[PDB]
Order: structure tokens, then C-alpha cells, then sequence
């Protein structure tokens, strides 16, 4: 009747990609977890963009949705900075946003390449993933950009931009088990990374009395977060969410009675 | 009791006509004590069958076995009455037609009874003094064991 | 036109690898070799990287409008 | 259709008498089958006579109070030879009109489904003799029609 | 003309075989998106070791009132009719609904298509007008689900 | 230039509630739950966890459209225990779950780093 | 042309001796061009 | 004409149905008075249909025989196809 109690077991903890294993766990709370990970987990990304100057041959709208889709690290102050939206600032403020300025003018015959080195921030705590930088927009002689950039919090629901993760994958039962899938030719599948059978078995035997468990993470950062610090984000957010529901519900239930 | 049918059934067929959907077997079974015949459908991926396999039958209205109906309601909190579940695969369904040999003389020198298990069917021929009991458009109860 | 940022199925980092990509070919790579050693295991970056003709080489030919 | 039912054109000429020669709309008609052009008189004869010389099968079929009732009061036998006699003349005109024996006909409202779900609705026992004297259907398609 | 068609007919086939079988958390979600479900869950078809629903239960929470239509599937045999097992069919063909509960047959386009004697022809033709469109859309929500 | 913008999907304007309580008539002990402004995440969730529990015969979760972001519960128990209490004994279990699994993943993450 | 149609729109259809509906066939005839006043006037055709 | 020799199809169809379910609907729209009592709904489609259900309607129907002749038939003696 009540919660279960899960465990995990991690195989790779790289700068880069994190896999762990959650096991003794219902399929939808495992799956919520997987779509909490790329669309509400808090990060910092560029939406307010302005443009002073731009010669370039690529427009205003090509430079600002490249600049509003380069990752930022939020390692430790995605916390701290609220939202714009709750911001009893006024339109933005350092407490509630993030200011880029960017300037560069080529004056050389070789392609200066305007990369994400040159984005200036004002906090040294955010900062484009260079410490091979992101290309934006190449220029020729006599060719100037000057812009300033606008950083906000946001999550994947809004926009892609926000989205931190490169890639999830989500793997449950590996060797087919539970027939959550008919195979109509067995033999002609390859096995799963996490397959525990030999060469000669094809699929696993049935089991009436099993449940998905034992699931397999391979979540995968895009530089912007730590890949083992956006789990904890995306569970302290959907803690959060459920708590915002158990206060709506209290409100509700004393209000009816 | 409530109970409208008792026999021990053995098998011989798994699928004379082949093997035409893959989670649903037709089995044909017959008795060894009052002679009849029978056919049905199993499912095998939650319950394994073969041939030469002894089995009995019970095909009652209500599971309670008090005379009280049931009404045909899901009701998983309700095992207070304690429901036939000894027997480890029960089903639940309803007759359509029950038809016998009738040359509008005599009256049913055997009986042919049709019953629907949401798609799952059987079929029973027999003598009428052992059909008797299933009325058209009933709902039943299908109940197997295996035997030793 | 210009490469992307990020692929469009998943959202890998792509920008910071074109070139990248052209100095493995310059070094007499095949195109698969070459994907390998950037770290491109699933096939949807391969395809942005393996897909993708540059224009801005085409573009940057012509003078300035202004100065 | 003017409010006669009568089919005309603008200033009032008659195309048809009655919309589709019978005066009924097309959305409500069904494909139905007749089922007495294509059975032979020996069929017809066999399914459609109201035999009562055996007299078991009409006690196995009706109950006994009707049974009584049916083997005596020839008044009730010659009505239903009389029917049997309008239903051979019917078979007679339906083989005139209609030719190659094309038993599928649209008619209104499909009368097995509603015999069907009459029979469903009431949980009524094909096994059991049933209750309903001959008269009673005669005379009620007969102030039915 | 009003027919069910391009992928909620070839779902509905695939989800009115024998061989379908639902948990209760698969019954559980398809009975969220009815509309004229009347609240109480059916019996299931399977008890024990596992209570499992059949898709022919929940076509027949579908069919709204009290419907009764047979129809053949497009993969009749034509031998089944004359030899034994003609109200068996091995093949679960020969679609019987009765009283609004869907009992044995695969549905295709020759039971819920655009075709003559249909079963929304007789939904629309006994239960009315409005029924037949929350039969309509209930079959759209559940069977997309 | 109907495009609506990205932050209602969420976010709550002047004018409706978070939680909407309506009672079924169409069977007793009933609920009619009218979460807005979630998506399925929520809902797998609740459907799952209240199908855990036992005493629970009926509770599920659809979406009526995929362009108006509300989500619909409807929960039926047993003629003993509301579904409103059902609900809240269903959310703050889960608030221990997923307390709990945080703080085993930090303890795994604790225990890898050296 | 001469056929012995396979359709029953254009088979011989009658009554029998015991009323039951017997496909016969028969030899039929179609032509090219309209002649059919000349043609029901001339030796053993049916003019029905 | 009078009472008596008055022959029309007496199922009042839906081409008259609906007629008078907008023109009455619409004297409703124009603040008619209504000849129903009404149970907190304010569209006048809805208290004109749940009074041609009740069948107090207060107009008659003059219908045009093809000869020329009219026939003047009332609501209440028509009866609803549904
Ligand atoms: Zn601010
Ligand atoms: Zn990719």
C-alpha cells in the first residue's frame, strides 16, 4: 500500500556520461524520472538577446538562436537565481539574470572565426563550455558584430535551449522477458548491452508472475551540468512538484469542507 | 450448490486445424465416465498445456457457493464469502446458443451447449440429463485443475 | 549553411567539431574514422557531421555592404 | 414531395405518384431477404403450412390449454388455411415480379432484427413452448397492415 | 458513409483478436477515456492465476444499449459454413454481437466500415442519432489509446 | 501567428485554480480529479501509485486534448475510505520515495567519489 | 457473337415442376449496331 | 377548411421542425414570453427545444396542398418523430 524501496548501483561516472541502475521500482515513476530529465530540470541558457551592429552575412535571427542554444554552466548557482518571472525585479537584474556582452570586428584577410571564446559574462560563475569552443558565425574583412546577451532560468518545457541533457536512454528488461515485445523472428536481434543470455538463447523465458524492474540509465550531459548532479536536480524538482501539489490539495480539501 | 456441471476431462488434440493464433490454443477434450466431448480454448502463455493431460471440470453460476448471486461486478475486496479459489484457473462468460437434435418429435435426445468466454469458446455435446441446467443467455463460471 | 549547434533528435554539442572534422579528413581519415574520434557514437550526430555542406566559404567571397 | 406525398416539378407537373413508388425516404431502408421466392413449393409447402395432423410437435411448440384450443374450433383451422391459401397466391405474385430469382430486396425496417431483438429483450426460451395463440398473430398483422 | 477507417479499423482488428489479452493496468487506462461507460468495471474473462480482460469485454463496453448484428470477417472460409464448427469458427470468424456484448469475431471493414448492414448502421438505426456519435467517438479515443 | 506562447504550459494566470474537486454521481465513492497545467508525468505517477495501494478499485489518469495542458483523475475506492485521503496517502508516500532514492543516489555518489 | 453467358442476368430462368428457381443455359446472341425492329419480326427469336 | 376532410401526413417532419424551433427561438431571442417553466439555462435553443419536447408550442402551421388550398395543422395535434 505504501512507497517501495528502491535501490541503485552506478557503472560510469565520467565527466560526461553517467549510467546507473534503479531497481525495485514501478515502470511509470522510473519513466517520469527518464521525462523529468529532459524537460524540467533547471538550467541557465540565453533568451534575451540585442543586437547593436551585425554586418554578417549571417542575419540577426541565424546569431540569435545560436547564441540562445549554447550551453552555460550551471554547476552551482542554478539554485540561486529565481526566475524572471518571479523576479519582483523589473524587467532583468543581476540577481535574477545573467549579461553577456559580445564584440569582435575583423580586420585581417583570413576568416576570423567568431567562436564562444569571445561571449563575455559579467558573473565569472557562468561561462560558455570552454574551460574545442562552439563556432556562431564567420566573418571577412571589414565585417563587425556587437551585441549584448541576456541569460535566464529556464527548463525544457519552454524551449529546447533549455534542455540539458544530450541524451537519455532508457532501457528496462533487457533480455525479453515479460513479451512487452513479440519478436516475429527472435534470431534475427541482436542482444541488448545489459543481456544475460548465451548465443544460442534468443529470448528469455516467460515469467506471468514478473513486473519491469532493474531499469538502465544512460543519461548523458551536454557539458552545461555535471552528469551526475542533474539526477539530483530533476529529483529535488519533481519533490518539489509533488510538494507544490500536496499544498494545492490541502488547500483544496479544506476549502471544500 | 451451484455447481451446473462435474466431470474429468483428458485431452487428445492440441490443434488439429493449426496453430492459429499464437497466445490462444483450441484444445479437444472428451470424458471417460459419461461420454462427452468437448472443445475449448486456453490460454497458454499463463497457463502451459499438453497432450495426455487429466483434468476436471466445474462450471458453476456464482462463485460463492451459498446460492447467492454475484451480479457479475469486479469486486477484489469482497473475498469475505470465500470464493471457489482452490482451483488455480477460473474463467467467466456467458452461453449464446444451445442447440441439440431435436426432429420436432421427441425432445433433445442430446444437447450441444455454445458458451462464450469474451471470445474464448467451448462446446458440449451430451445426454440432456446433464445440460439441463445451462438456460440461453446466462452468465457462467469455468473452473481448472490439474490431476495426478 | 552553417553547421548547427546541436543535433536535432537529441541536442549533442555540434558546433564545437566541424572543425575539428575538416582538420581528421585534412589528415588523410576516412569519414568513419573520423566520427569515431570525436566521440560521435550514435548515429543521429554522424548524420549532422557526415550531412552537412558548409556554404559560408560560398558567402564570405563576396564584399561587404558596409564597413 | 408536395405535402400529397406526390412527387412534381416546379409548375406542378406529376413525375411520380409516391416518392420511389412506394412513398418512402431512403435512409431509413435496408437490405433485407424475403426467403420465400427461392424455396420450392415442396419447401414452401414444408416451412410455411401450419401442419397439426401429428399433433406432437404442436404440443411440444404451444401450450396445453392452446393445444386444446387449436385441435378443436375448426373456425381457427380454416383461417389459417385461408392465410396459407394467401400466402401461395403472394408466392405466385412474388414469381411474377420478380424474375432470376433476386431474393436481396430493400425494404423499411429489417424484421429479423427486430424478431432478434425482441427475442433478447424479454429473455424469452426458445427451448420452452411459448405462449402465443395463432389468431392472435394473424389477426394482429392483419390490423397491423 | 459515416465509417470508421485508415487506422482505428486496423486497430481495432488487431485489438479484437483472442490472443489480445490486457492486465489490469492496460483495462485500467482504456477505461479512463469512455464517455458513456456507466462507472462499474466488468467481470473479467480471466480470474486466476491473473486477472486478465479480453478486447471483445471492452468492444462490448463500446457498443452502447442493446445491439444485434452478424457479420463475417474478410478472411471467411467459405467451408465453414456447410461442415461442423460453423458457431465455432477456428478462425474466429463469422462476427455475432448479442445484446450489446460482442462475443466471438475479428471486426474489419465488412462490420465497421462504410458497407451495407454495418454495425453503426444498426446503431444508428435502433439507438438514434447521438448515440451513435458518442459510439463513434468512444471508439476513436479508446482504440487510438 | 496563433502560436501560443511557451510559458502557459505550466504557469497559472488570474482566474482558475490548481486542483478542481468533482464528485461522480455515476457510481458511488467517486472522484473527479482536474489537475491543471501538468502533462503525463503527473499522471503515470498518480495512476501507478494508486494502483499500488490495495483497497483502491478504480483510479486513472487521461489527457481530454495534448493542446490544453490539463490532465483528469478519476478515483474510486472502497465505501470505507475517501478518495480525496486516498490521494493524499498515495502523494505523501511518494514524497518519501523520492526522498529516499535521493538520498540513496547521494550516497552512491558519495561512495563512487572515493 | 455466340456465348453461352456464366452471368445469370442473361441466363434462361424459369419455373420447374416442383417451383424451385433452375439455371439453364441457353444459346445468345449479341450484335453489333441496332436493327431490332427487322430483328423480333424474323423466324424463331423470342419477342419478349 | 374546417375540422372534418383534413388529410396531410400527421408526423410533423424535421423541415417544420426545425422552422419552428428557430422562429420560436428567436421570438424568445426578441423577449417573448415563454411558454415553459425553465430551470437556470439562459439559451433560447435549449428552452425551445425542452418546450417542443413539452409541446406548447403557440403557433400553427399553414401548409400549402399543391392544388392551392392551404391546411392549417397546430403543434399540439402533430406528433414528434423522436
Ligand atoms: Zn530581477
Ligand atoms: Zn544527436
Amino acid at each position: 500500500p505504501y512507497a517501495n524501496q528502491p535501490t541503485v548501483r552506478i557503472t560510469e561516472l565520467t565527466d560526461e556520461n553517467v549510467k546507473f541502475i534503479i531497481e525495485n521500482t514501478d515502470l511509470a515513476v522510473a519513466n517520469s524520472i527518464r521525462r523529468v530529465f529532459i524537460a524540467e530540470v533547471p538550467i541557465i541558457a540565453i533568451d534575451w538577446v540585442q543586437i547593436d551592429a551585425n554586418s554578417s552575412v549571417l542575419h540577426d535571427e541565424f546569431i540569435a538562436h545560436r547564441l540562445g542554444l549554447i550551453p552555460l554552466t550551471s554547476d552551482d548557482i542554478v539554485d540561486k537565481l529565481q526566475y524572471s518571472r518571479d523576479c519582483t525585479c523589473e524587467e532583468f537584474c543581476p540577481e535574477c539574470s545573467v549579461e553577456f556582452t559580445l564584440d569582435v570586428r575583423c580586420n585581417e584577410d583570413q576568416t576570423r572565426h567568431v567562436t564562444s571564446r569571445d561571449l563575455i559574462s559579467n558573473s565569472p560563475r557562468v561561462i560558455p563550455v570552454t574551460s574545442d569552443d562552439i563556432l556562431i558565425v564567420k566573418l571577412r574583412k571589414g565585417q563587425e558584430l556587437r551585441l549584448r546577451a541576456y541569460a535566464k532560468k529556464g527548463f525544457g518545457k519552454e524551449h529546447a535551449k533549455w534542455n540539458p541533457t544530450a541524451g537519455v536512454a532508457f532501457e528496462y528488461d533487457p533480455d525479453n522477458a515479460l513479451r512487452h515485445t513479440v519478436y516475429p523472428k527472435p534470431e534475427e536481434w541482436p542482444k541488448s548491452e545489459y543481456s544475460e543470455l548465451d548465443e544460442d538463447e534468443s529470448q528469455a523465458p516467460y515469467d506471468p508472475n514478473g513486473k519491469p524492474e532493474r531499469f538502465y540509465y544512460n543519461v548523458e550531459s551536454c557539458g552545461s551540468l555535471r552528469p551526475e548532479t542533474i539526477v539530483l536536480s530533476a529529483l529535488s524538482g519533481l519533490k518539489k512538484k509533488l510538494s507544490d501539489l500536496q499544498t494545492q490539495l490541502s488547500h483544496e480539501i479544506q476549502s471544500d469542507v | 450448490a451451484g455447481i451446473l456441471f462435474e466431470d474429468i476431462f483428458d485431452v487428445k488434440d492440441i490443434d488439429p486445424e493449426g496453430k492459429k493464433f499464437d497466445r490462444v490454443s483450441r484444445l479437444h477434450c472428451e470424458s471417460e465416465s459419461f461420454k462427452m466431448d468437448l472443445i475449448l480454448d486456453v490460454n497458454i502463455q499463463i497457463y502451459p498445456v499438453d497432450l495426455g493431460d487429466k483434468f476436471r471440470l466445474v462450471i458453476a453460476s456464482t462463485l460463492y457457493e451459498d446460492g447467492t448471486l454475484d451480479d457479475g461486478e469486479y469486486n477484489p475486496t469482497d473475498d469475505r464469502p470465500s470464493r471457489a479459489d482452490q482451483f488455480e484457473y477460473v474463467m467467466y462468460g456467458k452461453v449464446y446458443r444451445i442447440e441439440g437434435d431435436e426432429t420436432s418429435t421427441e425432445a433433445a435426445t442430446r444437447l450441444s451447449a455454445y458458451v462464450s468466454y469474451g471470445g474464448l469458446l467451448m462446446r458440449l455435446q451430451g445426454d440432456a440429463n446433464n445440460l439441463h441446467g445451462f438456460e440461453v443467455d446466462s452468465r457462467v463460471y469455468l473452473l481448472m485443475k490439474k490431476l495426478a | 549553411m552553417i553547421i548547427p549547434v546541436r543535433c536535432f533528435t537529441c541536442g549533442k554539442i555540434v558546433g564545437n567539431k566541424w572543425e575539428a572534422y575538416l582538420g581528421l579528413l585534412q589528415a588523410e581519415y576516412t569519414e568513419g574514422d573520423a566520427l569515431d574520434a570525436l566521440g560521435l557514437k550514435r548515429y543521429c550526430c554522424r548524420r549532422m557531421l557526415l550531412a552537412h555542406v558548409d556554404l559560408i566559404e560560398k558567402l564570405l567571397n563576396y564584399a561587404p555592404l558596409e564597413k | 414531395v408536395k405535402y400529397d406525398a406526390t412527387v412534381r416539378n416546379s409548375i406542378n407537373q406529376v413525375v411520380q405518384l409516391r416518392y420511389g413508388e412506394d412513398g418512402l425516404a431512403g435512409e431509413s431502408v435496408e437490405f433485407q431477404n424475403l426467403a420465400t421466392l427461392k424455396p420450392s413449393n415442396k419447401a414452401f409447402e414444408k416451412k410455411f403450412r401450419f401442419d397439426y395432423t401429428n399433433e406432437r410437435a404442436l404440443r411440444r411448440t404451444l401450450q396445453e390449454d392452446l393445444v386444446k384450443d387449436v385441435l378443436s374450433n375448426a373456425h381457427i383451422q380454416n383461417e389459417l388455411e385461408r392465410e396459407f391459401e394467401r400466402m401461395r397466391e403472394d408466392r405466385e405474385v412474388l414469381r411474377v415480379i420478380f424474375p432470376t430469382g433476386d431474393s436481396k430486396v430493400v425494404l423499411p425496417c429489417n424484421l429479423l432484427r427486430m424478431i432478434w431483438n425482441a427475442q433478447k429483450i424479454f429473455h424469452i426460451n426458445p427451448r420452452l413452448p411459448s405462449d402465443l395463440h395463432p389468431i392472435k398473430v394473424v389477426e394482429g398483422v392483419k390490423e397491423l397492415s | 458513409v459515416m465509417g470508421i477507417v485508415q487506422d482505428t479499423l486496423t486497430a481495432v482488428r488487431k485489438f479484437t483478436k483472442r490472443d489480445v489479452f490486457l492486465e489490469r493496468g492496460e483495462v485500467m487506462n482504456l477505461l479512463m477515456f469512455l464517455s458513456t461507460w456507466d462507472g462499474k468495471v466488468p467481470q473479467p474473462a480471466i480470474l486466476k492465476p491473473r486477472p486478465l480482460w479480453t478486447g471483445k469485454q471492452i468492444f462490448s463496453l463500446i457498443i452502447p444499449g442493446h445491439i444485434n448484428c452478424i457479420r463475417t470477417h474478410s478472411t471467411h472460409p467459405d467451408d465453414e459454413d456447410s461442415g461442423p464448427y460453423k458457431h465455432i469458427s477456428p478462425g474466429d470468424t463469422k462476427v455475432v454481437v448479442e445484446n450489446g456484448e460482442l462475443i466471438m469475431g475479428i471486426l474489419c471493414k465488412k462490420s465497421l466500415g462504410t458497407s451495407a448492414g454495418s454495425l453503426v448502421h444498426i446503431s444508428y438505426l435502433e439507438m438514434g442519432h447521438d448515440i451513435t456519435r458518442l459510439f463513434y467517438s468512444n471508439i476513436q479515443t479508446v482504440i487510438n489509446n | 501567428m496563433n502560436a501560443p506562447p511557451a510559458f502557459e504550459s505550466f504557469l497559472l494566470f488570474e482566474g482558475e485554480k490548481k486542483i478542481t474537486i468533482n464528485k461522480d454521481t455515476k457510481v458511488p465513492n467517486a472522484c473527479l480529479f482536474t489537475i491543471n497545467k501538468e502533462d503525463h508525468t503527473l499522471g503515470n505517477i498518480i495512476k501507478s501509485q494508486l494502483l499500488k495501494d490495495p483497497q483502491v478499485l478504480f483510479a486513472g489518469y487521461k489527457v481530454p486534448h495534448p493542446l490544453e495542458h490539463k490532465i483528469i483523475i478519476r478515483v474510486q475506492t472502497t465505501p470505507d475510505y475517501s478518495p480525496q485521503e486516498a490521494f493524499t496517502n498515495a502523494i505523501t508516500d511518494l514524497i518519501s520515495e523520492l526522498s529516499l532514492l535521493e538520498e540513496r543516489f547521494r550516497v552512491a555518489i558519495k561512495d563512487k567519489q572515493e | 457473337y455466340m456465348h453461352l453467358p456464366q452471368t445469370d442476368n442473361k441466363k434462361k430462368i424459369i419455373i420447374t415442376e416442383d417451383g424451385e428457381f433452375k439455371a439453364l443455359q441457353e444459346w445468345i446472341l449479341e450484335t453489333d449496331g441496332v436493327s431490332l425492329m427487322r430483328v423480333l419480326s424474323e423466324k424463331d427469336v423470342d419477342p419478349v | 377548411q374546417a375540422n372534418q376532410k383534413r388529410i396531410t401526413t400527421p408526423y410533423m417532419t424535421k423541415y417544420e421542425r426545425a422552422r419552428v424551433l428557430g422562429t420560436r427561438a428567436l421570438q424568445i431571442a426578441m423577449c417573448a414570453p415563454v411558454m415553459v417553466e425553465l430551470e437556470g439555462e439562459t439559451d433560447p435553443l435549449l428552452i425551445a427545444m425542452k418546450e417542443l419536447k413539452a409541446r406548447k408550442i403557440p403557433i400553427i402551421i399553414r401548409r400549402y396542398l399543391p392544388d392551392g388550398s392551404y391546411e392549417d395543422w397546430g403543434v399540439d395535434e402533430l406528433i414528434i418523430s423522436d
